[PDB]
DNA sequence: TTAGCTCGAATCGAGCTAT
DNA sequence: ATAGCTCGATTCGAGCTAA
């Protein structure tokens, strides 16, 4: 819960930087989770971003900071064969779901 | 005291090399030597949402929703030209021959037992029995995939070549020698020698390896895909790529081992799905489960623990399986 | 002021000093014989205490540097099936018929290195105490990789005696053992003055260099080497 | 006393330069200045479970679990042309002089009797022995690693390049001259003659080697490989990376140097592995142990402190055996 | 505990011997 | 390997100072 809420705060802190930081040239730019990081380039963008935005409601970020937060989990085997990685596995379903809920209704 | 040393990498014997790709017409098989390569091609799809749901996104607003925005996708297709219905497949084969022998190891006393093991096998039964269902899976085009699931006719041949030019010819009709049964045929046998004569190391052995393949005018190929590092955008998703090495459509040259491997009819599970590919506990991708399980001491490690180290010799189809994995290569040997 | 010794490290100020801020200061470099280790930049109203507790962190590090560096290698004594281990020993020097070896069911007890490509051979519980026995790393056997392969020799013809600055590695109270050169005496039966005159500094006309078997005595009675 | 010097730091001979890979077909090897350069690329290879499993992976549920999610990793591989089944190898070597003379030595005196001894040395043998024996390394394509293992005919032609031009060329069959024997051969003493020459510090002599291996069409080529940091995802593992300089696949020097330098058929082991190359301890990476152990009293530096401090001469093959490895070079010294 | 220092007495190495 | 010697240099113990 406090590396998701930290989530939250760090993206509630970049919301304070330039409103089309997103559209900048770059090969390698996470366009998958610049809709998350820049809400704001849907003001500037009222046709090209801010509809695909709307419409998408962009909720595999989770997926991929679960992905990250499994990558950053120790790699043992015994947990796994166990139920203690099934109850770990439970409650990040729990706070990710949580996660993706905030993320949900951001077009208010 | 002979204790299994900690590496046992081995060098793979059967080398092929990557499949390339050509169109033509049936009947100019003869004259393919100037074909036009089968180039992969990108193509732009658009599908509805067709996965199964987890009883919370069965609400019928949000399916519509989402119907609303369907994915859009672009892939990479290959397809014959118009003007061609036959699929020409050609690589070569190197059969190198020595295959006991590891390239790295620790304890050379169990090198020496297992060279010893492997020597006394060939010895009591050579490279004939591997060599039939090796030559069988190369006069039967399993390494054309997909590629002759549906073909109307299936025509492959072999060619020897020592000076660049061809040493012996084989033709072969790829649906008559089916992808179940090792039967035994002259041409087959003289083909199987020639594969014995390279897994012996009595000579070079390098054959080219073409397979025609009547699918039909424009038809879709399939060629081996390749991985997305996913970095673009949502509407270009490019969810799909296929390998090519120049401009022309081809098949990894592990996918055409793992087809030529495909002789193993001794796991201990029922044969009525036939040969699978020869591995370590006997892992196939498409079933996803492992014939030859460790529980029940057929797979590799324990027959070649049980061959080397206690004497105990398995089945001759057994060994006969140990023996091809040796062939395959691997890194064998753990800490 | 005067140069602080730590053991093996050496605190020197510089001649000359300098003010920063309005308050003198001098420049001290801590040394580990010649190596230059770190330079500070101290007051003038600091103690010898406060020097030393500005190096103390730089010394502590190097001292736990030196301990996973130089740490012995670990033998592992393991069951048939390789995966539970039973008893761990620390050995100074490995068993001479240790070859690349992955466990059995024809034998029930295994030794094996800790290392990633395991070396070992089949052992019984007589043969693994022998061996444990024989084998075994004293608990500072880390400090033998700070000294010079000619004064840790058995052989009398290849011999060094070590000079001080290799003594002060383990005799005094900022070596790495921590005994004081009365204890050092002590373990040895010999007089502290005489002991002292071992760990004489360069500017001293009474130097004596130390023995064969007092110098590997007092390496055993430390715990250092041939302690097991 | 003459105690031996704590700093003892040797300069190599026998320099070689990475070795580039480009392709092309036999027969026109004459004019394969224009040849293309190998290209390393990528392609996708998917895994099985092969490894040996720790008695609690054997489980047929786990172990079918890890069937279900197989390693999919991308890797540098380097082929052929599908049109091109000669690969050439070429590298320039320099062979310096001045093998005894330290680069760093502390002492003064033990520097003097270590020149006197090696002066003794070249005065009885000259570099004779090893330059025929490195002259042999050459000839055979020791350095062409695996691309010889199964190579159908090896042509390593060898020329002297003076003032930027060809003062002298040799042309070998590197089949018939084997990886086992070091015989006697006209144009194989005449490259002895001019790697002792070099040797010896006669002449500058700079020497360009080009080998030509006959391996197949589209067959796999084997470059060195480099380090992967393995930081990146594990579907974009890069589990193998190979080595170029400027989009050419490459071998490396040291490689190289280490495949001439394998001369060393003098150590107390048997003829079964034959020679090694010339390392202090002895030391064979792919076997993993230590021919010439310190405790047999054959490795470099108990011969080498015999013979230098103490007058102790050994062998003469002991002699070619110390000789060589200052010439391989090394720290040598107490650190 | 560090860091030394005389002062006579015992010890140390490397020469020789004898049996 | 035993058994023992001489002779000059080095070590050794128990006083002492010096901090």
């Amino acid at each position: 819960a406090q590396i998701c809420d930290e989530a939250l705060q760090y993206a509630a802190r970049l919301r304070e930087l330039e409103p089309g930081w997103s559209a900048t040239p770059g090969c390698q730019l996470h366009d998958a989770e610049q809709l998350w990081l820049d809400p704001l380039r849907a003001q500037t963008d009222e046709t090209f971003l801010q509809r695909r935005l709307r419409g998408d409601w962009p909720a595999e970020v989770g997926n991929r900071f679960a992905n990250w937060l499994n990558r950053a989990v120790s790699s043992d085997s015994q947990i796994l064969g166990s139920p203690e990685a099934a109850q770990w596995s439970q409650e990040l379903s729990k706070e990710l779901t949580m996660f993706k809920e905030i993320l949900e209704d951001e077009r208010d | 005291i002979l204790s299994t040393a900690s590496v046992l990498a081995f060098e793979r014997k059967l080398d092929p090399s990557d499949a390339l790709m050509s169109a033509g017409a049936w009947a100019q098989r003869d004259a393919s030597q100037e074909w036009p390569a089968v180039t992969v091609r990108e193509k732009s799809v658009r599908g509805t949402i067709s996965n199964r749901l987890k009883t919370k996104d069965r609400d019928p607003a949000k399916l519509d929703a989402s119907i609303q925005s369907p994915n859009l996708q672009t892939v990479d297709v290959a397809n014959l030209p118009s003007d061609a219905d036959t699929l020409k497949v050609r690589f070569t084969l190197r059969v190198l021959g020595g295959a006991g022998t590891p390239s790295a190891c620790n304890d050379a006393a169990y090198r020496d037992k297992l060279l010893q093991t492997v020597a006394t096998y060939v010895n009591d039964q050579g490279f004939a029995e591997l060599a039939r269902r090796y030559a069988h899976n190369l006069a039967n085009a399993r390494f054309l995939w997909r590629n002759r699931v549906g073909a109307e006719a299936v025509e492959v041949r072999i060619n020897h070549i020592r000076q660049g030019e061809v040493a012996r010819a084989w033709r072969f009709d790829a649906l008559a020698i089916g992808l179940r049964d090792f039967k035994a045929d002259a041409e087959l046998d003289a083909l199987a020698e020639l594969i014995a004569s390279g897994l012996s190391g009595s000579g070079h052995v390098l054959l080219e390896v073409v397979a025609f393949a009547r699918i039909g005018d424009g038809q879709e190929v399939f060629p081996s895909q390749e991985l997305i590092l996913d970095k673009g955008d949502k509407k270009g998703q490019k969810s799909k790529t296929l390998y090519s090495v120049r401009d022309a459509a081809a098949i990894h040259s592990q996918k055409i081992g793992n087809a030529l491997r495909t002789i193993d009819t001794w796991y201990p599970d029922e044969d009525g799905l036939g040969p699978i590919a020869v591995e370590p506990y006997g892992s196939v991708t498409s079933q996803g489960k492992a014939y030859r399980q460790p529980k029940q001491k057929l797979d590799f490690y324990t027959l070649l623990d049980n061959w080397v180290l206690r004497d105990e010799a398995p089945a001759v189809e057994q060994q006969h399986y140990v023996i091809a994995n040796l062939i395959r290569g691997g890194v064998f040997g753990e800490a | 002021m005067n140069a602080i010794h730590i053991g093996p490290f050496s605190i020197t100020p510089a001649a000359r000093g300098l003010h920063y801020g309005g308050l003198p200061h001098h420049q001290w470099t801590l040394y580990y014989g010649p190596r230059e280790m770190a330079i500070k930049t101290l007051p003038d109203s600091y103690t010898s205490s406060e020097v030393r507790d500005e190096f103390s962190d730089i010394i502590a590090e190097f001292v736990i540097d030196a301990r996973h560096r130089y740490a012995p290698d670990v033998l592992e004594l393991v069951n048939s099936d390789g995966d539970a281990v039973l008893a761990r020993v620390a050995v100074s020097r490995l068993p001479e018929a240790l070859s690349g070896c992955i466990p059995d069911d024809r034998f029930p007890y295994w030794l094996l290195t800790a290392s990633r490509p395991r070396l070992g051979l089949p052992v019984t519980l007589n043969e693994y105490t022998a061996l444990a026995v024989e084998l075994s790393a004293p608990p500072l056997a880390w400090i033998t990789g700070l000294l010079p392969g000619e004064v840790l020799t058995h052989d009398a013809e290849e011999w060094r005696p070590p000079t001080s600055w290799e003594l002060r590695h383990v005799v005094g109270e900022g070596s790495f053992t921590g005994v004081s050169g009365a204890a050092a005496a002590a373990l040895l039966g010999m007089s502290a003055t005489n002991f002292r005159k071992y760990t004489a500094g360069d500017s001293a006309a009474n130097r004596q260099k130390i023995s064969f078997a007092a110098w590997h005595y007092l390496l055993d009675r430390l715990g250092v080497k041939r302690a097991s």
